[PDB]
């Protein structure tokens, strides 16, 4: 029902929308699943008060559709509000995207990192050594001996 | 350890992948090899052929003939014969030495 | 006994199905029903009948006489086995277990019949037992059990010729093929009408003649009708006593179309009030009408609609709605014009009509093996 | 009586005469096979449906 | 259409011939 | 009523708008009749004078009949709606069946001989 | 005392006799054989669990005097069921409470005493890690609470027992669902508690927040394990979304989890029906009717068939929407005849060309069609009625006035008799021209469809079809091949004696 | 076996085709002819 | 996140192991049956070079695993038996199979037709019953 209010041009209604696009994101997940995808419109519209949160709710909504590269590029472009939460059933959904894509990227970066290297985001490598500090600090080292191999570093 | 539990378990996915391709190869190779030996059996059937008469069969693919030499015999078959072309007083062909159905 | 046994079921029809007609059937059917020791098959026919609470003692004297024949079977089964003539218990109830077939129900019949089937090493009694199972399978219309003993029957006649057991059997397959709506097979089993006999079940030979002509007039075309039924003296001398049936046959052959609907309404009316044809009396004349319409209409091409009311049968709007529902029924190959008052015919090929039933049977058997294909393998 | 076939016109008496057997041998011979096989599938209940 | 119609019935009859070879072998051998 | 060939009854519903004005919607309902029988004026209509198909829709004699009669055919004539009907060119092709069907015969032979 | 003392003491022991063998062998088997080594893909306590549902749906009927189920609860709830040293006394605890039923009076579970039959996961070394034991031993008391349903204050006992079942259920949702069939086993228990969990909420409660927890259950479905949460969570999702459907259907169009690719012959079967009515109500007709048929032909050989009464009706609802009509009473039953009386008369009206006959049925059973929940689909059939009329008459007559067909079709109007037939040319039902000036409707005689591409098309639909059913009867013929171990060529010792006698014959 | 997990709750066919064409038409078509003798 | 990440792969790979293993077990037996057909088909050309087996007629047995067998055109022979044939199973007046090099008793064949059965088959009396008797019931 909040799909209708997308021609306002007062962007405060759009931030009122993304106020409703995060907390109850599962029942209208059915409703707006493929219909409207104007996240990039206000995410790129210089009426910013919605960009650093906008790619979060897209990274929520496309997940059960699949779209791991859609919610992965929006996971990188989602900024600080994305990775600030790890007390959910969603950090396992996103590190299985980003760490896997990072290490299968680093297979190519074990092949040819010199020349045509890829624009690795600082969060794309930042939650790698951050979650690796979760490995070192959460007392497990038969895995912390392992992800250090997995990053090919 | 847990780190070997995934790498050594995809190791048998690489080891697992080849084998269906292998039986895929042998699937046709036993056919094309099978048709070679399929015709190969009729070297016994060629010229120097003696004649008996079919009498009855004990079982599947082993029977009893009556030779035109007068004496009866317990003989073997040849497999490619339609068995439904027999059972009356069938005039049959016998190998002159091995003495089996031809 | 099973020789007068079909009139009983015909009168159960005459009791039950005509609603107004239910008085003489409970007269004569009781007249035969509480005599000759009949006990079992009319309790539900007594429910469909009236109260008849006075007949309790009538049931008691006859379950008493039923007990008398039962207990003298029980008197025979020990001297019968004392000296062995040929399994003389089953030599007693190979004649009295058919009494028990009439008197009791099918069960003490059937175990004594499948029992006694193993006694007579020659089929001269076996095939009579099988005839009895055919007739009770007809009475209880055991349409699966008739399929068994018809094949088990026919398997016995090939040794010997037994044409009094083969043509007599063809009477049974004729009555079953006319029991179902299989008429081209029913007249085909009704082919002879010569070796057929002054029966126990069609005690009028001429009723059998009416049956075979009523099934023949649909079942065969003109060439056949113009040789077989028109030149048979044995078929001619028996409709020689028939005033209407000889007329009803010759009104169709002699192009007497207007009276053909009158006698058609007569025979259709009696057929409506007839056992074994009352399942398909509407099926009969809906084929008769389109048959005569095919006969006259497949002669000319430019014959008009108003011609047929006076020479064929009255009612212009009746012929209108009647041919309209038959062209609309996808048969009766013509194409009627309306507002210039003319009926035009064509001729189709034997292609698309013959194509039609092939796609019907193809879709039917596809449904069959698809359904069974889901039945097996979970 | 179908010994001869054609048509008869009523306005002026015209007999269009025509004859060809189009196809008779094919579809019926392929057709009665189907009603044999239906009986075969009916027999497949009595070795398949009751059995397993 | 006739030949393709009959061919599936042939393979169906063979599948019946295989499930009789399954169900009366699993209990018999064990 | 717009589903079936009910047309004059739709104009009777244009004679009965009971709830409120509904004008903005019955004018799109005007237009959706205009293109409708502006389209299905093109049928097997053997000849019609300037009365019947004239007054079924809306317009007796403005130059709106020139707008339709010159937008499409059905040319302004001597009290005449010209029934042009060719319907002849596009049939009689074996070649497109000899391409699609020649594809489909190979599609038979794939799942006929080759094990999958 | 004589009637109670002679008729009441045999209701305990023979249900005790079967319940020492059904869920005590499902208890002794499913615990040591799902939490044990493994229950494989060919599981046995899944279908044994189906039997220990279906016998229990028809097992309890009475309020359980003499404690025949009422004493089974305080018996079977005091269970450690830890290991053979702890279950070795539990095998005596299947019998020690029979001394309490037969000798004494047990705790009569009659609508009040279920709460002291619940906190036993605390009592006496009972755990939750054996959720093959505690989900089965959760459900096995959770079932007969709601089997009779007997709505009198039991809804809260049901409810809190479903809350403990939700503690076991969330413990499956988060805690070690791998390689035990914890999630795979408790998807069965999940759906089977969603049936009663459903019908209580349909009875007296709300519906819409268990939708959201169901979205969470679908969210955790397909990710960790990829079976049976993919399946049942979409029919059980659908069941009132259809009854409250609108646009959600397109979600089921774009759903990845439409296929679970295997759904145990019944959830797939009703699944194709639940999505069949989707295309039925959202107007996709011809695609709907084939999964109506496919949903019909996958149902078992049982007699209680009310859903088959529903699909038997709706399956030819849409075919009446498409003009084609088979016969429906070809398998008519005493449970199908009374529910086909009105409906066969409806399609009897449709197969005629009459107009107001449709009204003569719609007044007669319009409330019945509202009771069928289909009246808004019944209401649109008159289009098909007039297509039947114009096809019947246009096929039948050849040169008929338009001032006759409106009167015969009781249309009350010849002025749109041009117009319905005009949309019969727009729809292309009839081809030839109407003499609009004169008044008659001529029709050409278009014959010889035999020389068309189209009978080859009706073939080509079926050629590849019957080839495919041949090929599936080939792919499904690969389950008998086994135990082909030793292919002995001839022998060894007879070959050696053949070498000896052959050496003697060459020696001669 | 034959369980049906429950979420929700010749002699005839040629006769039935006779009902299909002649469902309700001319049931007692016996006297209409004699009623058309004077009108036709 | 090593729990929720690294353990999330063992749960997935095993599913491919389970059904591709099953497809492999199907396909290798698939090859197996055909391989048995190949070896069995090849073996016969060596086996069909083997000499014939004589047929005989057991008169009666005697001591120490021995019998007395006559041949058609020939004379009577005393031979032994093979290890797989029982003496009580050896019946007098029965045909047997016989090897030719050492005349070891090979196998017991089907029985001889009874001479009484051949006798009545020669004579061909008209088999009858009570159902073809005309009026002789006192003599019956």
């Amino acid at each position: 029902g909040i799909i209708s209010l997308l021609d306002e041009d007062e962007p405060q209604l759009k931030e009122f929308a993304l106020h409703k696009l995060n907390a109850v994101v599962n029942d209208f997940w059915a409703e707006i699943s493929e219909s409207v995808d104007k996240i990039e419109v206000l995410y790129e519209d210089e009426g910013f008060r919605s960009r650093q949160f906008a790619a979060l709710v897209a990274s929520k909504v496309f997940y059960h559709l699949g779209a791991f590269e859609e919610s992965l590029n929006y996971a990188l472009g989602a900024g600080d509000l994305f990775n600030v939460n790890d007390n959910s059933e969603y950090v396992e959904t996103i590190i299985a995207k980003c760490i896997d894509h990072y290490t299968k990227q680093c297979v190519e970066n074990a092949d040819l990192p010199e020349g045509e290297k890829k624009p690795i985001d600082q969060r794309l490598e930042g939650i790698v050594n951050k979650m690796f500090q979760r490995c070192l600090d959460d007392h497990k080292y038969k895995q912390a001996i392992g992800i250090a191999l997995e990053t090919r570093r | 350890d847990l780190y070997s539990r995934y790498k050594k378990l995809q190791q048998e996915l690489e080891f697992l992948e080849v084998q269906e391709e292998y039986i895929k190869d042998e699937q046709k190779n036993l056919k094309k090899e099978f048709l070679h030996a399929q015709e190969e059996v009729k070297r016994i059937q060629s010229i120097p052929l003696v004649i008996g008469q079919f009498l009855e069969a004990v079982d599947q693919n082993t029977a009893i003939v009556g030779s035109t030499t007068g004496s009866n015999y317990y003989v073997r078959i040849l497999s490619t014969i339609d068995r439904e072309l027999l059972k009356p007083n069938a005039s049959v062909a016998l190998h002159k030495h091995s003495n089996a159905l031809v | 006994p099973k020789n007068p046994d079909l009139r009983i079921a015909q009168l159960r029809f005459l009791l039950s199905l005509p609603e107004h007609r239910g008085d003489a059937a409970v007269r004569d059917e009781l007249m035969a029903a509480v005599r000759d020791n009949n006990m079992a098959p009319y309790y539900e026919a007594l429910c469909k009948s009236l109260d008849w609470q006075i007949d309790v003692d009538l049931l008691n004297k006859m379950k008493k006489a039923n007990e008398d024949e039962l207990k003298r079977l029980d008197e025979e089964l020990e001297d019968a086995e004392k000296n062995l003539g040929e399994s003389e218990i089953r030599d007693a109830m190979m004649a009295k277990a058919e009494y028990l077939c009439r008197i009791g129900d099918k069960e003490g019949a059937l175990t004594a019949f499948r029992k006694t089937y193993d006694k007579t090493v020659a089929l001269g009694h076996r095939l009579d037992i099988v005839f009895y199972l055919l007739r009770i399978g007809l009475f209880y219309m055991d349409n699966d059990l008739i399929t068994r003993n018809t094949e088990k029957a026919k398997s016995l006649i090939e040794e010997g010729g037994d044409w009094d057991r083969r043509n007599r059997l063809k009477v049974y397959q004729g009555l079953y093929c006319v029991a179902i709506r299989d008429f081209k097979q029913a007249a085909e089993l009704f082919l002879d009408t010569v070796s057929t006999f002054t029966s126990y079940e069609l005690m009028d030979y001429k009723t059998f003649v009416t049956y075979t002509v009523y099934v023949s007039m649909i079942a065969l075309e003109r060439p056949d009708l113009r040789e077989k039924v028109i030149k048979g003296a044995e078929i001619l001398e028996v409709l020689h006593s028939l005033p209407a049936v000889r007329q009803y046959l010759f009104s169709l052959y002699e192009c007497r179309y207007s009276v053909f609907f009158q006698s058609l309404a007569v025979v259709e009316q009696e057929m409506k009030k007839d056992w074994l044809f009352a399942p398909h009396y509407r099926y009969y004349v809906r084929e008769m009408r389109i048959h005569a319409y095919s006969q006259l209409l497949e002669s000319y091409r430019s014959l008009t609609l108003g011609y047929m009311a006076e020479a064929f049968g009255v009612g212009v709007e009746f012929i209108d709605q009647e041919l309209s529902r038959f062209i609309a029924a996808g048969r009766l190959h013509c194409k009627i014009d309306k507002v210039n008052e003319i009926v035009e015919t064509n001729r189709p090929d034997s292609k698309n009509w013959q194509y039609q039933e092939t796609i019907k049977k193809g879709d039917l058997l596809l449904n069959r093996v698809q359904k069974l294909s889901r039945v097996i393998n979970m | 009586d179908k010994k001869f076939h054609g048509i008869l016109d009523q306005g002026e008496g015209v007999l269009i005469i025509f004859d060809e057997p189009p196809v008779d041998k094919t579809y019926e011979a392929a057709l009665e096979t189907i009603q044999n096989m239906s009986k075969v599938v009916d027999s497949l209940y009595n070795k398949a449906k009751k059995l397993t | 259409y006739l030949a393709s119609l009959i061919r599936s019935v042939v393979a169906l009859h063979n599948l019946i011939n295989n499930k009789i070879a399954n169900r009366d072998a699993e209990k018999k051998e064990g | 009523y717009l589903m079936e060939g009910s047309y004059n009854k739709v104009f009777l519903a244009k004679g009965n708008i009971p709830a409120e004005s509904y004008t903005f919607f019955i004018d799109i309902l005007l237009d959706t009749i205009r293109d409708e029988i502006a389209g299905c004026i093109e049928k097997a209509y053997e000849k019609i004078l300037f009365t019947e198909a004239t007054r079924i829709l809306f317009f007796n004699t403005p130059k709106k009949m020139t707008d339709y009669a010159k937008k499409r055919g059905w040319v302004l004539g001597p009290n005449n709606y010209y029934s042009f009907a060719s319907q002849q060119q596009k049939p009689e092709d074996t070649t497109i069946p000899s391409t699609e069907l020649a594809k489909q015969v190979i599609e038979y032979a794939r799942q006929l001989e080759m094990i999958v | 005392p004589p009637g109670g003392g002679e008729q009441e003491p045999p209701p305990p022991p023979a249900p005790q006799d079967v319940e020492m063998k059904e869920e005590a062998a499902t208890g002794g088997g499913s615990t040591g054989e799902a939490d044990g080594k493994t229950a494989a893909a060919a599981a046995e306590h899944s279908q044994r669990e189906l039997d220990t549902v279906t016998l229990e749906d028809i097992k309890e009927h009475v309020k359980q005097l003499e404690k025949a189920v009422s004493g089974k609860e305080p018996r079977f709830v005091l269970r450690a069921l830890r290991m053979l040293p702890s279950t070795s006394r539990r095998l005596n605890h299947y019998v020690l409470y029979k001394a309490v039923q037969g000798f004494f009076t047990s705790n009569n579970a009659t609508r009040d005493f279920l709460l002291p039959f619940l906190e036993e996961p605390m009592d006496t070394e009972a755990d939750l890690q054996f959720r093959p034991r505690t989900g089965k031993a959760a459900s096995t008391p959770l079932l007969p609470e709601v089997e009779a349903y007997l709505q009198l204050l039991v809804v809260i006992f049901m409810m809190n027992s479903k809350r403990y079942k939700e503690a076991q259920k969330i413990s499956d949702d988060l805690m070690q669902k791998i390689s035990t069939q914890n999630r795979r086993a408790l998807d069965l228990v999940a759906a089977k508690c969603y049936y009663y969990h459903a019908r209580v909420y349909e009875f007296l409660d709300k519906l819409d927040v268990v939708r959201s927890f169901l979205h969470a259950r679908l969210r955790t479905a397909t990710l960790r394990h990829d079976a049976d949460g993919q399946a049942t969570l979409l029919n059980l999702l659908l069941r009132n979304y259809l009854h409250y459907s609108l646009y959600d259907q397109a979600e089921k169009l774009v759903s990845k989890s439409v296929f679970p690719e295997q759904a145990n012959n019944n959830e797939w079967a009703r699944y194709l029906y639940y999505t069949g009515r989707i295309k039925a109500i959202q107007l996709e007709y011809s695609e709907a009717r084939r999964t109506m048929t496919n949903a019909l032909r996958k149902a078992p050989q049982h007699t209680a068939v009310g859903f088959k009464q529903t699909v038997h009706k709706l399956l030819i609802v849409v075919e009446l929407l498409l003009g084609e009509i088979p016969d429906r009473l070809q398998f008519r039953q005493p449970s199908l005849k009374r529910s086909l009386m009105p409906y066969f008369l409806l399609t009897q009206a449709v197969r005629t060309g009459n107009l107001a006959k449709f009204n003569q049925v719609l007044d007669q059973f319009g409330e019945k069609f509202q009771a069928d929940g289909t009246y808004t689909l019944i209401i649109r059939l008159r289009h098909n009625v007039i297509k039947t009329g114009v096809r019947m008459i246009s096929l039948s007559y050849s040169r008929i006035s338009l001032a006759d067909i409106a009167q015969k079709l009781q249309l009350d109007s010849p002025e749109d008799a041009e117009f319905i037939v005009a949309k019969a040319i727009r729809d292309g039902v009839i081809e030839a021209s109407i003499n609009h000036e004169k008044g008659y409707v001529q029709s050409k005689e278009m014959i010889d469809i035999y020389s068309t591409r189209e009978p080859q098309l009706a073939f080509h639909q079926r050629i590849s079809f019957c080839l495919d059913i041949h090929n599936m009867s080939v792919k499904a013929m690969r389950f008998p091949p086994k135990s082909y171990n030793k292919d002995l060529e001839s022998a060894e010792e007879r070959r050696e004696r053949e070498q000896q006698d052959l050496e003697f014959a060459k020696e001669m | 076996m034959s369980e049906k997990k429950q979420p929700v709750d010749e002699d005839n066919w040629d006769d039935d085709n006779v009902e299909d064409d002649f469902s309700n038409q001319l049931r007692a078509e016996l006297e209409k002819h004699g009623y058309k003798m004077e009108t036709s | 996140g090593l729990r929720q990440y690294y353990l999330s792969k063992i749960e997935e790979l095993q599913l491919i192991v389970n059904d591709k293993s099953q497809n492999l077990r199907r396909l290798q037996a698939q090859r197996n049956e055909l391989n048995a057909k190949v070896r069995l088909l090849r073996e016969e050309l060596q086996l069909l070079q083997e000499q014939g087996s004589y047929v005989g007629e057991v008169v009666r047995a005697m001591d120490k695993k021995k019998v007395l067998v006559k041949v058609h055109p020939e004379g009577k022979f005393v031979v032994d038996v093979d290890k797989n044939i029982d003496i009580n199973d050896v019946t007098p007046n029965c045909r047997v199979a016989l090897r030719n090099d050492s005349y070891t008793l090979h196998k017991i064949l089907p029985n001889k037709v009874d001479p009484l059965v051949s006798l009545m088959m020669v004579e061909k009396v008209p088999d009858s019953t009570y159902e073809m008797i005309g009026g002789l019931d006192k003599q019956i």
